[PDB]
């Protein structure tokens, strides 16, 4: 069942990231995908994890 | 327009040459084993994948790290001959960058400048991994912006 | 206020393991042999 | 379109001699808590045209004590052998149902060593010179044990037929009854094994002997009507064997020549000559000839 | 008609690919022989698998067995008076 | 105290002369390397994402040099000239003038940022805390003479990197 729960939590990771559109963007502009909370932002546009 | 095509070839072979490179590394000194704990794990320096030997032919960028003396001045003079085109040199440290702590020595070239053209100056004693890897995306960068193609279409 | 340098716990610290932990694994020679045989008799069969 | 047939397979191969590579860096990477190209594309999708565009924009510098005419016809070679023994493979059904194709695998794969040679020699250097005798004794060295391993192989098979392979395996996979011969070949398909060609021939060498061995000693079933079962099974027990090509190839020290020699001619050659005997006489033994029509 | 062409458009791609690569832009003897006298007694052994079903196959079983027994004798031979091993 | 590392012998029993043979025609040993590799395959990577994550540092980094000023803005230095006499490779060139106010600091202070090996020794060296190494380490350039520093570069530099210098040497200004 751990498959299971494996392939579910890839899949909010994907509406984490909004979108299709947004995991794509993490993806193509990071090779990163995992998120994580927010802790700031900076008056750069620069968000954090 | 052609204009616009050879824009278009442009960025194609940059990508790639801006994604491929191969380092020729030179092992010298305390710069030179750093690297190689760069190419560790925890940094990943073949992520963006170029490979820790590459061999003598098949490298592009030529890491020069270490304490450059004239006892190998010759000896890689004769390999950046050797190294084909394009062909770039990053200078790692200060002993290869002017000198470092043996600048005033005297059987060791000020610089390793004086020996061979050089794209990218990292400094360091030794620097830091990502300190020389981000040194390595800025020569990534300094491949984005060539006008290679656009030169000779100029012409 | 005290002094208070990077100092050990009071209990000093946990068992740190040195000692070679090659592990002890697999069947016996006799057991590799007879199992291949097993199979290859079962192969020509 | 027969012609059409043969690009579908040339193109492929030669994708797929350049998709594994990516594959084997990052086996070879995340086997060393490494990642592997990862940043150009999405997981290093794209990294095989990163480096093969800028390799034919890179200029093919040529030793000035270079004979032109062998530096350019050992990679034509070194190539043209490396996509001609894929069209024998009885892969479905093979391109080519040459009844002797066991043999012609072996003949002009024994002419890869042709190229390493004449690379050595036309490129004329103190290292060339010696490593393509170093190479080429190596490999002249192992196809007397590739002979005799595959002679032995298929005494129980039946003929060279390639396409018979799959009918003598069927029931089981043909490991059962010679596995100590697959080991015995495994390992000498790894010895065996212009700069930009040459990523490409050795390449195509290392998945091919992993089909060759992947029809040789693990058969499928093929369906009459559905083929698409024998395709699967077919490339899923060559990439396994491929995995495990990579597998070792960043676990063991690399063999000293020395031992590489002794390795055979003392330890492998006299018990290959056994594993022969006990496989001519088996089927003599229990009366198990096979049929060659 | 059909193996040619195949053949041909093979070493034509490999033409055509390192063409555009480069216009765009005593004991290492001595087993030779050995290797040599071996792989001639390979093409000996080869015909094996026809010859398994021969209606002779008796006197086949000693014959066959005959070049291995001989062919290891060679090896043994070479083996033993150094010879086989790595010479300097 | 003294620990042989080789001097075990083997059995000559049945049982373990059966365990060398078929330890050797059968490899076990190597196969027990590749099961080790296998674990290490499954295994998560440590490769961090530059630069979008990097190695964790402390406040102790010495990097990029970097002049400082007091709260009023005023400059720390005094031209005392510790940290050129200590600097072991030389890298410290300064000059001194009898400023107009009165407060008479330095003229020049160049460092020489290819000739410094990042010891340290210049901070320390310093009375008023004036000269710190900043914990930036993505400086590098494509020319020889951007790394050749100079006053101005220096203070530009304390003007930036700022909060990290404050910081790190509240946290520190206890230990040494
Ligand atoms: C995902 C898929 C995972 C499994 C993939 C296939 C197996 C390989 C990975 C697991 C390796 C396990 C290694 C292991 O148990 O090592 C300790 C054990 C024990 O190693 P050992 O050297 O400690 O054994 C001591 C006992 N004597 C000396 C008698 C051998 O390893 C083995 O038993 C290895 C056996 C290898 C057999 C090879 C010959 C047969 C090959 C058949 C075709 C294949
Ligand atoms: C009724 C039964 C009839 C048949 C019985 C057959 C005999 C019984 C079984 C004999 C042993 C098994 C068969 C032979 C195996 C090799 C023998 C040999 O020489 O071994 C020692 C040899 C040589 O060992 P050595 O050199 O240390 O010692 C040999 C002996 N002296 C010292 C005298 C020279 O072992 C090797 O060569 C080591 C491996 C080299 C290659 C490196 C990669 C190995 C990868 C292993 C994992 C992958 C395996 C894949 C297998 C295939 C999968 C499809
Ligand atoms: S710059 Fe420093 S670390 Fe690098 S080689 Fe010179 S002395 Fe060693
Ligand atoms: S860290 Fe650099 S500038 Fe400071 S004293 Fe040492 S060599 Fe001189
Ligand atoms: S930086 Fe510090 S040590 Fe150097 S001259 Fe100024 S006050 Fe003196």
């Amino acid at each position: 069942m751990e498959l299971v729960q494996v392939l579910r939590r890839g899949l909010q990771q994907v509406s984490g990231h909004g979108g299709l559109r947004g995991y794509l963007r993490v993806l193509f502009r990071a090779n990163d995908v995992r998120v994580g909370t927010l802790v700031g932002e900076d008056k750069y546009g620069n968000k954090y994890y | 327009r052609g204009e616009y095509v050879v824009a278009k070839l442009d960025d194609l072979v940059n990508w790639a040459r801006r994604s491929s490179l191969w380092p020729m590394t030179f092992g010298l000194a305390c710069c030179a084993v750093e690297m190689m704990h760069m190419a560790a794990p925890r940094y990943d320096m073949d992520r963006f994948g170029v490979v820790f030997r590459a061999s003598p032919r098949q490298s592009d960028v030529m890491i020069v790290a270490g304490t450059l003396t004239n006892k190998m001045a010759p000896a890689l003079r004769k390999v950046y001959d050797q190294m084909p085109e394009p062909r770039y040199v990053v200078s790692m440290g200060s002993c290869a960058n002017g000198g470092g702590y043996y600048h005033y020595s005297y059987s060791v070239v000020r610089g390793c400048d004086r020996i061979v053209p050089v794209d990218i100056y990292v400094p360091g004693c030794p620097p830091t991994a990502e300190a020389l890897l981000y040194g390595i995306l800025q020569l990534q960068r300094k491949i984005k912006r060539e006008k290679r193609l656009r030169i000779w279409y100029r012409r | 206020s005290k002094v208070k340098q990077d100092m050990p716990p009071p209990g000093g610290y946990g068992p740190i393991d040195y000692k070679r932990n090659l592990p002890r694994r697999g069947l016996s020679g006799y057991s590799m042999f007879a199992v291949g045989i097993g199979t290859l008799l079962f192969g020509y069969w | 379109m027969f012609m059409i047939n043969i690009l579908s397979l040339i193109i492929p191969i030669l994708l797929a001699v350049a998709f594994l590579t990516l594959v084997e860096r990052k086996v070879l990477g995340y086997m060393q808590l490494r990642k592997g190209p990862n940043v150009v594309g999405p997981y290093g999708l794209l990294q095989p045209i990163a480096d093969a565009l800028k390799l034919v924009t890179k200029e093919p510098l040529r030793p000035g004590t270079s004979s032109i005419s062998m530096f350019i016809i050992a990679p034509i070679l070194g190539l043209s052998l490396a996509l001609t023994m894929w069209v024998p493979l009885p892969m479905p059904y093979p391109l080519i149902n040459m009844n002797l194709g066991v043999l012609f695998m072996l003949a002009m794969s024994s002419l890869a060593v042709y190229s390493i040679l004449w690379s050595g020699w036309a490129s004329n250097s103190k290292y060339a010179l010696i490593g393509a005798l170093r190479a080429v004794a190596q490999t002249i060295s192992y196809e007397v044990t590739l002979a005799i391993i595959l002679l032995s192989v298929l005494l129980m098979n039946g003929s060279y037929t390639l396409s018979t392979l799959i009918t003598t395996q069927e029931h089981i996979w043909m490991i059962f009854t010679s596995w100590p011969l697959a080991m015995m070949w495994f390992i000498s398909t790894l010895a065996e094994t212009p700069f930009a060609m040459f990523f490409m021939a050795e390449y195509a060498n290392i998945i091919m002997m992993n089909a060759f061995t992947a029809i040789l000693f693990l058969g499928a079933s093929h369906d009459p009507h559905t083929p698409e079962l024998y395709t699967i099974n077919f490339v899923l027990k060559t990439l396994a064997l491929t995995i495990t090509f990579l597998w070792i190839r960043a676990s063991y020290p690399r063999f000293r020549y020395d031992q590489l020699m002794h390795l055979l001619w003392k330890s492998f050659l006299p018990l290959t000559l056994a594993l022969c005997m006990w496989h001519i006489s088996l089927p003599i033994m229990t009366a198990s000839i096979p049929p060659q029509s | 008609m059909n193996i040619m062409l195949t053949l041909l458009t093979n070493v034509t791609l490999a033409s055509l690919l390192v063409l555009i690569a480069f216009w765009l832009p005593m004991k290492f003897f001595l087993v030779a022989i050995t290797f040599l006298l071996f792989d001639l007694e390979i093409a000996l052994l080869l015909p094996l698998p026809w010859a398994s079903q021969t209606n002779n196959l008796k006197t086949m079983l000693t014959m066959a067995l005959f070049l291995l027994i001989l062919l290891a004798a060679s090896l043994a031979y070479e083996w033993t008076q150094k010879g086989l091993e790595w010479a300097e | 105290t003294y620990k042989f590392v080789n001097m075990r012998e083997p059995s000559m029993d049945m049982k373990s002369v059966t365990d060398r043979a078929a330890q050797t025609l059968l490899w076990t040993e190597l196969v027990r390397g590749l099961g080790m590799t296998l674990s290490y395959l499954f295994r998560e990577p440590a490769t961090i994402n530059y630069p979008f994550e990097k190695g964790p540092l402390s406040p102790r980094f010495r990097g990029e040099h970097a002049l400082r000023r007091y709260p009023s803005g005023e400059e720390r230095c005094i031209a005392c000239k510790l940290c050129e006499a200590v600097c072991p490779a030389q890298a410290i060139t300064i000059e001194a003038e009898p400023r107009a106010d009165g407060s008479r600091r330095t003229t020049r202070y160049d460092i020489d940022m290819t000739k410094c090996i990042y010891c340290g020794f210049c901070q320390e060296a310093c009375p008023v805390d004036a000269i710190v190494e900043g914990p930036n380490f993505e400086f590098s350039t494509e020319t020889h003479e951007e790394l050749l520093y100079n006053k101005e570069k220096l203070l530009n530099n304390g003007d930036k990197w700022e909060a990290e210098i404050a910081a790190n040497i509240q946290a520190d200004y206890l230990y040494r």
